[PDB]
């Protein structure tokens, strides 16, 4: 059966090798812990469904939304957490960098 | 490994412009190699690849940009074309030929081959009404176990799930597709916007806003688009951009000739006015950055052919008329 | 005979008629006497363009000496009914019916070429029969005249009395004059 | 589960031959057909391999042959015929070999109908001659107890139904 | 009928009609009486060529005995509006309307065949009705005549007074005479 | 099976298999039985023009 | 010379034969020119692979026999040919 918005949301976190988990480990190497809000994943599914990209589109959507986020972290230390919000997907907002 | 800034700094040294594209590759390469080195991932998760997609007109520095990444690292690099590839059971070749050139370049080393990178050019021109080549190439992406003969007899097979695939091509007409989606669909008419000024930023700006739906209209199979999550856009070299290419790049065209000229105690002053004419000629013939070498070569061949004929030469001065061919650079003594 | 054109696209090659090719660009041509058959063709094109993309303006080129009023109103209502803005451009001439449709375009999108004639006049009609029937048709034509004058005033911005006085008899207006009268918004003389 | 029982019962300790049943995964493109195959190989105790139908072609042509599928299986089984004769196979893009609106068969669809004809004996079971490594020996591998899964998108099949 | 021709290109062999084939090379034919229907056809072709390549000149072959002034004005406005230069070539003959469009081409790109004949005359019209409405039409034709003469003088380069004197009655100009009068820039006799 | 001189399998391969069942005994193999399944597939494409040799 | 992997002809014999005429001296060997004739006959439009096979020794290669593995960074690989069909391509 074709995947729906609800299915995409589950596939984003439920799978052991989910897209969200893969990025979390990538950020863990640098030391920062990445967290994905429930609303953020919900908007991700809506964008993928609109573009007809499906599950494969999830990786492209996250890549563009986190490109700038991971472009400074390797050389920008002192960060401890990077919260992701629905607005971040649209591009209006920016990652809520946390220091500690 | 070097941070994205370090990679970008190296790119800026050998590349002028395409700041947005450089950021994508800097992050992409950093993540791709980071995943390879950290195969364990500190958990049971199996990190997946993020193939890259480059969109830009001819002579946009795509090959040079990709070459810089390979040259920076100590891994192999290979190039290929999509027009040569065909379907199975036809006179044309198959996608497997791409892996054939990767093993040879990698010295038949599985470890060194996996860390390597491969580039594809002319990704377009094989869209719907043709589709078979995409299906054949769709297997290589996402992972395969293709086998190649050794010592070119265990037929060493290299996995294609850890190799980065960078697809580049010159999409002709994609700007119009994006225009309708991102602007008014006026096309022909008194109230339309005809591209008569040769705007060099319109295409770059429009292409930067490309979306998957635009690629679908172009003819690209949705599955193929999905295999390439990362997308980068490159703008066409404008008049001002070409001028910088002659002096700003580390191994610039002028620097190469200046080094050869100063080797014999002869200065080579490239007049700023002559540089614009050189760039203008390239745009006139649409030869791109590649034509730059030929333009300067001819202008310097006569000058460098007589310079050693006489002694005491102190300096040379290239001028506007020299590029046109109606004058010779005055020699100092 | 209409020449054929080829549209080169990455997907493949395609052939189109001269008018069909411009239709894809949201361009409609209004030429010749206005009638129900030609009017329906224009209405169908407007409906088709709205379905394809209801957020893009539609360009309508008007060059006709006028015609039936019912056929013309069928186009005027369609322009207002569909949400996309219908830009009107006058080429050659725009008679009573043509001028009415020319000024019916969205505000700020009514254009006219430098050398174009615009004529506005009261509706023309006629009926023969019994005296009772004459009154019925005579009153109906008068109502149409009043209704058209009201619409002309709304689009042009002129007063009702001014439109009636100017529309009593044929009034030829040049492109510059049409701007002051409000029939059009600007004049397109060259492409910038 | 049924395949393991057949393998454990390979000695035919009964009055039947325990024939096999092949699966045909017809799912919409992007639903995870390939994922179900890769994930299945992480817990399989028998050799498993993947293949593409677009590369396959009828015998005697430049394209790939159907017997090449078994060649990949031997590599996973350490070139052991005994282990390879009880493995699993997951054919992909099986919807591309379908006749391309050429039922009259004006020309032989080597990439289409021709591939199906060669696979008829492979799915049911037939001693195929696989190359020694990758023609002097032509190793004989029996595909009577090998399961063959076929996955495709079948774009447009909904209209037919 | 219209013969069909085959064009060789990278994609393959494509069939084109004689007129459509020449349209690809930016060649437009203006034959027969000038009317709204044929005028719009030429306007559509000019706009189509502008979008395809707004930097390449457009060639317009004029062979007609005249026609409606409004229909011809639509072509004139389009030629001046589009950025690409329009090259006019006179084949056979060019009457008042045809001559006006012939001289409306880009300065220096107007040509005429050696045996072509060019004739220029004042606008012709007429109206039947009351004395008040006829005065309106009688006054409008004069405005068109004045505007037509002004444009003719601007393109030809001669004084407005001279154009009026020569346009009062039919005046036939040969290919060489048209060059001196300013209606054409040069004469094409052989390919070099 | 395919015509001789091509990458495809040759007709003579059928006898080779028969020999294996007979322990490579020519006398035994000269009196056995052979079954050829899917014989309808090698049917010539009558509609197809006689331009390209139908090796398959 | 044949394509990479072929056993019909040796592709590395060009770097080896050069040293023979250079009295097996690295300085002498890495000072001349190596003219590879008829390069267009193998150029594409199997032939394409030959170009890559030669590229193995054109740059970044150490292959010589007294195995001496002498570099070729100085050898000038002047490839000549008639390029039948290049005129129409241009
Ligand atoms: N920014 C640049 N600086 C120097 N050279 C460049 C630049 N961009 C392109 N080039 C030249 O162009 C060639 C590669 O072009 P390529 O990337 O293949 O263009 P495209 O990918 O658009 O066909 C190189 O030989 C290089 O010298
Ligand atoms: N039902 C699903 N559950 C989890 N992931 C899925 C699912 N469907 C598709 N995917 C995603 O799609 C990618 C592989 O797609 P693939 O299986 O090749 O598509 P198809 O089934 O059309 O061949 C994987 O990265 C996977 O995360
Ligand atoms: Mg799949």
């Amino acid at each position: 059966n074709e995947l729906s918005e609800e299915a995409l949301i589950q596939i984003l976190k439920e799978p052991k090798n989910a897209l969200t988990k893969q990025y979390q480990a990538l950020f863990n190497l640098e030391g920062v812990d990445l967290e994905f809000r429930d609303e953020a994943l919900d908007a991700i599914a809506k964008k993928a469904m609109a573009r007809k990209t499906g599950a494969r589109g999830l990786r492209s959507i996250v890549e563009a939304a986190l490109l700038d986020t991971m472009y400074d972290l390797p050389s920008m230390e002192d960060v401890e957490k990077v919260v992701i919000d629905e607005s971040v997907i649209d591009g209006q907002s920016e990652p809520l960098l946390i220091y500690g | 490994l070097p941070t994205p800034h370090e990679i970008r700094n190296h790119l800026d040294d050998y590349v002028i412009g395409q700041e947005q594209a450089k950021k994508v590759l800097a992050v992409a390469v950093y993540n791709h190699y980071k995943r390879l080195r950290n195969g364990d991932t500190s958990n049971g998760v199996e990190l997946g690849k993020s193939n890259i997609l480059l969109i830009g007109p001819t002579g946009s520095g795509k090959t040079l940009l990709a070459e810089t990444l390979a040259r920076l690292l100590d891994v192999p690099f290979t190039m290929a074309d999509a027009t040569t590839l065909t379907e199975a059971g036809y006179v044309g070749e198959d996608v497997e030929n791409i892996i054939q050139k990767l093993l040879q370049k990698s010295d038949y080393d599985v470890q060194k081959a996996q860390r390597g990178i491969v580039y594809i050019d002319e990704i377009d021109k094989i869209s719907r009404k043709g589709e078979g080549v995409q299906q054949a190439l769709l297997k290589l992406i996402e992972g395969t176990v293709a086998a190649v003969p050794p010592q070119g007899q265990e037929f060493l097979q290299v996995d294609t799930s850890k190799i980065l695939f960078i697809c580049g091509g010159a999409f002709a007409g994609l700007d119009k597709v994006i225009s309708h989606r991102v602007e008014t669909g006026s096309g022909i008419g008194f109230g339309a916007t005809v591209k008569a000024k040769s705007d060099k930023a319109s295409e770059g700006e429009l292409l930067a806003q490309v979306e998957p739906e635009d690629l679908i209209k172009f003819g690209l199979i949705p599955e193929f688009i999905g295999r390439l999550p990362v997308v980068a856009t490159l703008n066409e070299l404008s008049e001002e951009a070409l001028i910088q290419i002659l002096k700003e790049p580390k191994n610039a065209l002028t620097k190469q000739y200046q080094a050869l000229f100063n080797l014999e105690g002869v200065d080579l002053e490239f007049r700023d006015e002559a540089l614009d004419a050189i760039a203008k000629k390239a745009m006139a013939r649409k030869t791109g950055a590649r034509g730059l070498r030929s333009i300067v070569e001819a202008a310097l061949l006569d000058t460098m052919y007589d310079l050693p004929s006489m002694e005491d030469v102190e300096k040379v001065v290239i001028d506007e008329s020299v590029i046109d061919g109606q004058s010779e650079p005055l020699l100092i003594y | 005979l209409v020449p054929m054109v080829i549209e080169q696209t990455s997907r493949g090659e395609r052939s189109f008629d001269i008018y069909s090719r411009l239709l894809k660009e949201r361009v409609i041509f209004l030429t010749g006497q206005v009638e129900d058959h030609m009017a329906n063709l224009i209405v169908a094109q407007m409906l088709f363009l709205e379905a394809e993309n209801p957020e893009k303006d539609i360009y309508l080129y008007i060059n006709s000496p006028g015609g039936v009023i019912t056929a013309g109103m069928s186009i005027y209502d369609t322009m207002q009914f569909i949400k996309p803005d219908v830009s009107t451009i006058c080429m050659g001439q725009a008679a009573s019916m043509g001028a009415f449709l020319l000024t019916a375009g969205a505000k700020g999108k009514r254009f006219c070429l430098p050398n174009s004639r615009v004529m506005i006049h009261q509706p023309l009609g006629g009926y023969q029969g019994q005296a009772t029937d004459i009154e019925i048709h005579a009153r109906e034509i008068l109502k149409v005249k009043g209704r058209m004058n009201e619409l002309m005033a709304l689009h042009t911005g002129q007063s009702l009395e001014q439109i009636e006085r100017d529309t009593e008899r044929d009034r030829f207006l040049s492109a510059p004059e049409a701007v002051e009268y409000g029939l059009v918004d600007s004049i397109l003389t060259h492409r910038n | 589960y049924n395949h393991y029982k057949r393998l454990r019962n390979g000695d035919t300790s009964n009055g039947v031959e325990l024939g096999k049943s092949n699966i045909l995964l017809i799912g919409p493109t992007g639903s995870g057909k390939t994922l179900l195959a890769e994930t299945l190989a992480r817990l399989l105790d028998v050799p498993f391999t993947m293949a593409d139908a677009t590369t396959l072609t009828e015998a005697g042509y430049v394209g790939e042959d159907v017997e090449n599928i078994i060649q990949k299986l031997l590599q996973k089984s350490d070139y052991d015929v005994q282990k390879a004769q009880r493995g699993i196979v997951y054919i992909d893009e099986i919807d591309k070999i379908s006749r391309k609106s050429d039922n009259p068969s004006i020309t032989r669809d080597v990439s289409g109908e021709g591939v199906q004809q060669a696979l008829l004996k492979l799915i049911e079971g037939t001693v195929a001659a696989v190359p020694p490594q990758g023609q002097q020996e032509f190793l004989q591998v029996d595909t009577s107890k090998i399961l063959f899964i076929c996955g495709g998108a079948f774009a447009g099949l909904d209209k037919v139904i």
